[PDB]
């Protein structure tokens, strides 16, 4: 039981270290997709506006 | 002094009045032509002045199709805005935008009074702002966003969410009791729902106390914009001169905002934001600031508002939120889970949820429910990735109660007799407070969760469970 | 006078000078014999859209006024022929030999000229007939992503309408011509063409004819409708009509909008879709009914053209790619698919057997999401998780295999009242086929009563028949 | 005077005033031949194609070669016809430009040989023929999941550098040897190096005698690139109708036809749409692709490579061409970077030949069951991205093991890959591809490791590749 409980606590700790590291990597990868999408939405709205303005 | 057509640009038309006696903005014009030869088509048309251009020429928006229009025709100037029959003659009848009766019932006499559709709004010297609570019998509204008697009520939602199935439930409950006129203004709605409502009103007998203005999805844009104002002039006459209290039901006020866009480019306006008119706030304000309850008499006004692309951050809804007193937002995610009515219990708000306007016992229970459902929202992210067993006893007990609260906000309506078989229920307010208090205190937590779906009173939930075998 | 001359020619749009007495919406004839429609009328320039090959129209060529508003040929002779949007035969086989014409810009039946939907349109697909029911006079949307089951649900419907005195129209908008010939050969093999009309607007044609094709299709069906016989219409893509008018309006230089669509998209689609109705007894009680289709990029419900059309219709059937690739065909999401007339458009038996199944199949879908994250569960949830899995298998059905309505009600009766609970999930499709065989050989009385009465027989007799078959069954 | 003058110049575009009453037709061709009359001026040969009648006797003409050196006041002649391309047996074995001139340095085509127009009307409904039989390429993923059809349209979508041209060369190698019929190779928007490499491959093979080639490449002016696809197809249309032979048409990049139209359109006086594209995208694409059809007289099979602007399949030009194609394979960047060659998306790719009657019930049941395992693992992927496979239970574990086996067993060794990796190639017949998937699906090869399933042809090869490792 001494070895079993000690080994269970260590196993959760690395599983938690790796889980946190995967999550933080996914946050930077997702964050860049949001910034590329945000800059495209602001270049579409300005081209539709200017396309109507040039016609009139 | 007559006029001549020069440009026909789809919905817009342009007219030159050579004499110099030009019309004025918002005036109405007549085109009556009998065909000279076989090639032509007979035309009868009304048009409204929008803009004065330079060369003695005026832009006009039509109230019927511009098919068969030929350059050089004749336009007669009435000299006034569109004029609508107002009086006891309106009651029990269906009319077009121009006050001509659509119904086969008969024809209005030319001796009748008519009033003009355009008028400045009521003033700070004579508006009023007392609060009372209007009972509806719908659990979500009666607890978390009580409708205020004499105040503006807004149902917001995207396509296919539950808005018209609420207006019909309020019409069963409020219409008969609330003695006084009711007006219905169907802006941009299907003609399969206009027919169904006429027969629903004929069955019950609400027709004698009602007047209806219908403009459906298939009309030219101009007719769809000026259908809101026609209903409003009738309700205004009943508020001011007769002095009876009145109800207004307006269906899809977004279709008013959308029509302006279609005609904006052909009028010569530059575009703004997400393809919207350079004058959105200004038109919404003019229409909405007339719909008020004055010192003379009260208009309760109930509206469906369409959220243009499932985006509540769009200009037309954002501009609309500034005008209401109570608002329920309908969400498709709830409609997917089958929780009807699909009302957001957090995003819905009212000016009547104040400790003195509803009572201390009511307010305590209402805010406590809103803490439970906000806690369930953040916790769902943790459950979705890590799993529910990982969490504490207090977190488990929140998820337990929040599931039951969210399903017990669903209800069996009489208009859902067609959609769900089961007949329907009316829950008085005192009962709703008792029951929600029991859920929060844990008394009924032994029962299985499926028993709380589409039931009206908590008594019923106990029996429904018995059938399951618990 | 009635003669003018072309000044600009390009891309299917032309501008003329003169032609003073023209109307908006007229037909105009060029020298080449190609026809055209006037859509704009400025002070010096008439704006004309060409309805044919423009490679022979030169500047200074003459154009002359017909005197007619846009008209589509109608008559009984069109049935069984493949035709153009203009009344011109395409299949070969000679002339169409029509008798009269109708405008393509008709007004819709007004309020007080219509009635409620009360009679069924039995498609022969279990999911559509049971969960999202269709009745005569409804407008119903099939919405989905590419390769999900849209054309097949529409053709299976036409095939299962042979007995009823129905007339069907299939309008192919923007489709490659080889596919339309394939559809026509498929109809001819199932014997469907004898009571159908095919209207073709292939991807090679000027966009104006793509734009006119749906209107021509309803203009052909309303003729039958006002005469009293019931009619059905299918539009293969309305998202390709939206493209075609976007292109036309951009050539006529009308300013853009949300995306590049004009604002008159809502008007265009409503004009078309509000001519579908159930007329009242004074009008003779006919019915049109309509099936638009709409393809969405990323399989997404929340977008401009999809949400506009989801506002005009009387329901939707949303088909999902992940359901389709996961073994559920036809792939219908019961949570997002709703019928706004559902309940009146069913026979009395199916109302009683299957009134709340659509809400029930949505509760199962949500609870399944929760339990993939819940570990151990209680007895009431394991029971409801079982019935949900058994229901999704009873709803499965292969291509070109219709099931009559009396058989649909009996298998749905076993599911709702618990008879299918013992049968493992894997055997539910097999138990269905063996049950239909047993019902035909032995149970003629129960089916007789359903065809005779449009109502359910005595429970003891039904329980006796189904319990007896459960004795006969052999299970894995 | 049928001669004209140039009034304006705008890159690809030019404007030509003609005499009153004598204007060219709307797809008609013009000629400029000018000899320098002073030191300052330069000499020109050029040809142009009419596109719009703009008023005032004017016409707007796109250009087929560079407009550098044009002077206003130069004299323009009228051919009287569309661009006319030499056709007949004389085309076989030769390399061409858009103008029809031979660029192979083997001579020049005799002036009496018949030349037909480029722009002709599309085929009628009475003529078209619909049939289905299956074309066998030996490539595992196509043969099971999305089989190609004789007489159809085959489209290979993918972004920059994702493997389109190597798959085309493998198709040329297997099919054009077995075909017994004419071939045309047409290159719109492709490198001018790959043209030469393919020419030497065809001469060394001896396959040149039965094929003809049109090239217009990345360096050429925008106008020439549009008309090159139409040029290749008028030669192919003679081989299907008048010789009556069956034909293969290979198109190197069909995206460049839309892209070229975009550049010239804005300069013609046209308003934009969508992501800056032209306002005539659907009609322009459809006019070309409706001509490429099987008929009663004979059959054409076209294999086309479609570029995607970014790895984004929502763009306006790819999305419209999806509606025109009978069989389609989509090549994905993620899979290529993992090491899966060819990089076909198993769930996005489709075909009309996947139906019980066409393929047989055994093939149909095997293909659908493979696509069901792959969709479950595209949902499990959201949870295994973070936690790993401890969270997964029971069926989740067994499904991920079999999905890993399937995804590597769809990868193959190509004869055209020998120039990149030293391995020999493999051809897998259809009856063999189906048998292997079934043993993987049953679980008969559960013991063998995942690295033994990569870059092989038949299941026997996986067993010897595992035995080399001993794992
Ligand atoms: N209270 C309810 N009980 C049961 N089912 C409901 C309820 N409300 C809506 N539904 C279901 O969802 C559908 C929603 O129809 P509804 O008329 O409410 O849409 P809508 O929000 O009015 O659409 P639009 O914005 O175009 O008017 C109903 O036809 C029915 O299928
Ligand atoms: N019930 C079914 N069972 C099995 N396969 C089916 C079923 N219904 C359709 N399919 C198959 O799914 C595909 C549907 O093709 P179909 O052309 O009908 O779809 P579509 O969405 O119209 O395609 P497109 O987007 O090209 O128009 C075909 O492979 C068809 O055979
Ligand atoms: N089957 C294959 N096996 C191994 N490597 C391959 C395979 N196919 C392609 N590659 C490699 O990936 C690239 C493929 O080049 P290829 O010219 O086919 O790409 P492409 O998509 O046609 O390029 P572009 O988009 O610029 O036209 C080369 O680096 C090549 O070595
Ligand atoms: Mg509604
Ligand atoms: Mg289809
Ligand atoms: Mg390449």
């Amino acid at each position: 039981l001494l070895d079993a409980k000690a080994s269970e606590h260590a196993a959760r700790m690395t599983a938690m270290k790796n889980a946190t590291d995967n999550a933080n990597e996914l946050i930077r990868t997702l964050t860049l997709s949001y910034n590329r999408a945000r800059q495209a939405a602001i270049t579409q709205e300005i081209t539709e506006i200017v396309a109507g303005a040039n016609a009139l | 002094t007559r006029g001549r057509v020069i440009q026909v640009m789809g919905p817009v038309v342009d007219v030159k009045f050579e004499n110099g006696h030009l019309p004025a903005i918002y005036n109405a014009l007549k085109i009556q032509h009998k065909a000279r030869n076989e090639n032509e088509v007979d035309i009868d048309l009304t048009l409204e002045v929008a803009l004065h251009l330079g060369d003695d020429t005026v832009r006009t928006i039509a109230m019927a199709s511009t098919d068969g229009l030929i350059r050089g025709m004749e336009v007669i100037d009435t000299g006034a805005p569109i004029s609508v029959p107002v009086g006891e003659v309106t009651l029990g009848r269906v009319f077009n935008v121009l006050g001509e009766p659509i119904d086969l019932e008969g024809d209005i006499p030319a001796d009748a009074r008519r009033d003009p559709i355009h008028r400045p709004a009521p003033k700070f010297e004579e508006l009023a702002t007392e609060v009372e609570i209007l009972e509806t019998g719908i659990k979500v509204v009666d607890l978390l966003a009580p409708y205020i008697k004499g105040g503006k009520i807004g149902l917001f939602g995207g396509a296919g969410v539950g808005k018209t199935v609420l207006i019909q439930e309020l019409i069963h409950n409020i219409a008969q009791e609330h003695g006084g006129i009711s007006v219905f203004a169907g802006v941009g709605d299907r003609t399969r729902e206009g027919n169904d409502l006429y027969h629903e009103m004929k069955d019950s007998g609400v027709i004698s106390k009602t007047a209806m203005v219908f403009g459906q999805m298939n009309e030219p844009p101009g007719a769809r914009m000026r259908v809101a104002l026609t209903g409003l002039t009738m309700a205004e006459y009943f508020r001011d001169e007769q002095g009876q209290d009145v109800l207004l039901f307006i269906d899809n006020i977004f279709r008013f905002t959308q029509a302006g866009s279609e005609v904006s480019a052909l009028l010569g306006r530059m575009p703004s934001a997400v393809g919207y008119q350079p004058t959105l706030a200004t038109e919404m304000g003019q229409l909405q600031e007339r719909i008020t309850s004055t010192a003379k008499g009260s208009i309760t006004s109930i509206q469906a508002i369409y959220v243009p692309a499932d985006d509540y951050t769009d200009p037309a809804p954002a501009t609309t939120f500034s005008h209401l007193d109570a608002t329920t937002n309908l969400e498709r995610k709830l409609a997917e889970m089958g929780i009807y009515p699909a009302v957001d219990p957090l995003a819905s708000t009212s000016r009547a949820l104040a400790p003195e306007i509803v009572g201390e016992e009511h307010y305590q229970v209402a805010r406590k429910v809103q803490q439970t459902l906000q806690r369930y929202k953040e916790l769902q992210d943790i459950i979705a990735i890590l799993g529910m067993d990982e969490l504490s006893d207090e977190d488990k007990l929140v998820v337990h109660r929040a599931r039951r609260i969210q399903f017990f906000l669903s209800q069996n309506f009489h208009v859902a007799e067609q959609f769900t078989g089961q007949p329907g229920s009316y829950v008085p307010v005192k009962e709703t407070v008792r029951g929600f208090k029991e859920i929060l205190e844990g008394k009924y937590d032994h029962l299985p969760e499926d028993a709380f779906r589409l039931v009206g009173r908590i008594e019923e939930v106990v029996e429904k469970a018995k059938a399951m075998g618990v | 006078s009635d003669v003018g001359t072309v000044i600009q020619v390009g891309d299917g749009i032309a501008r003329a000078h003169g032609l003073d007495n023209v109307m908006s919406g007229e037909l105009v004839e060029f020298a080449n014999g190609v026809m055209g429609m006037a859509l704009n009328l400025e002070e010096n320039n008439v704006g004309i859209v060409i309805l044919g090959p423009y490679t022979g129209i030169k500047e200074g060529d003459e154009v002359r006024r017909t005197g007619r508003i846009m008209e589509v040929p109608v008559g009984e002779a069109l049935i069984g022929r493949v035709v153009n949007p203009l009344g011109q035969p395409v299949d070969g086989l000679g002339p169409v030999e029509t008798t009269e014409t109708r405008p393509i810009e008709s007004r819709a039946p007004g309020v007080m000229d219509r009635r409620s939907v009360h009679e069924p349109l039995q498609t022969g697909i279990k999911a559509i007939d049971a969960l999202v029911p269709i009745g005569r006079g409804q407008r119903e949307l099939i919405i989905g992503d590419r390769q999900t089951g849209k054309t097949s649900v529409a053709i299976d419907t036409i095939i299962n309408q042979k007995d009823q005195n129905m007339i069907s129209i299939y309008v192919a908008i923007g489709q490659k011509e080889s596919t339309v010939r394939t559809v026509v050969e498929t109809l001819r093999k199932h014997g469907a063409l004898d009571y159908t009309i095919v209207v073709t607007a292939s991807a090679s044609q000027p966009a104006p004819l793509l734009f006119l094709a749906p209107y021509a299709g309803v203009a052909m069906g309303e003729y039958f409708m006002y005469k009293g016989k019931h009619v059905l219409v299918v539009y293969d893509d309305l998202s390709k009509q939206a493209a075609a008018y976007r292109e036309l309006s951009l050539l006529l230089r009308r300013p853009p909008g949300r995306e590049a669509y004009p604002g008159d998209i809502f008007y265009l689609h409503s004009r078309l879709l509000e001519r579908a109705a159930k007329l009242s007894d004074a009008k003779g009680g006919g019915s049109l009914t309509a099936l638009p289709f709409v393809e969405t990029q990323a399989g997404d419900i929340s977008a401009y053209i999809p949400t506009n059309v989801i506002s005009i219709t009387d329901g939707q059937i949303f088909l999902q790619s992940d359901l389709f690739f996961s073994g559920v065909r036809p792939a219908i999401n019961a949570g997002l698919s709703v019928s706004r007339v559902g309940g009146a458009a069913q026979i009395k038996a199916m109302k009683k057997v299957a009134g709340t199944l659509r809400l029930d199949l949505a509760a199962y879908r949500e609870l399944e999401a929760f339990a993939q994250f819940g570990s151990d569960l209680d007895k009431a949830t394991q029971a409801k998780l079982a019935r949900g899995a058994r229901t999704v298998e009873v709803l499965k059905q292969d291509l070109h295999q219709p099931i009559p309505v009396e058989k649909q009600v009996l298998i749905i009766y076993a599911l709702t009242r618990g008879f299918l609970d013992d049968i493992p999930v894997e055997d539910v499709r097999r138990f269905e086929k063996e049950f239909y065989l047993f019902l035909d050989q032995n149970g003629q009385h129960l089916l007789e009563h359903i065809r005779t009465t449009k109502d359910l027989p005595n429970e003891d007799d039904l329980n006796k028949a189904i319990e007896a078959f459960k004795k006969t069954f052999v299970v894995s």
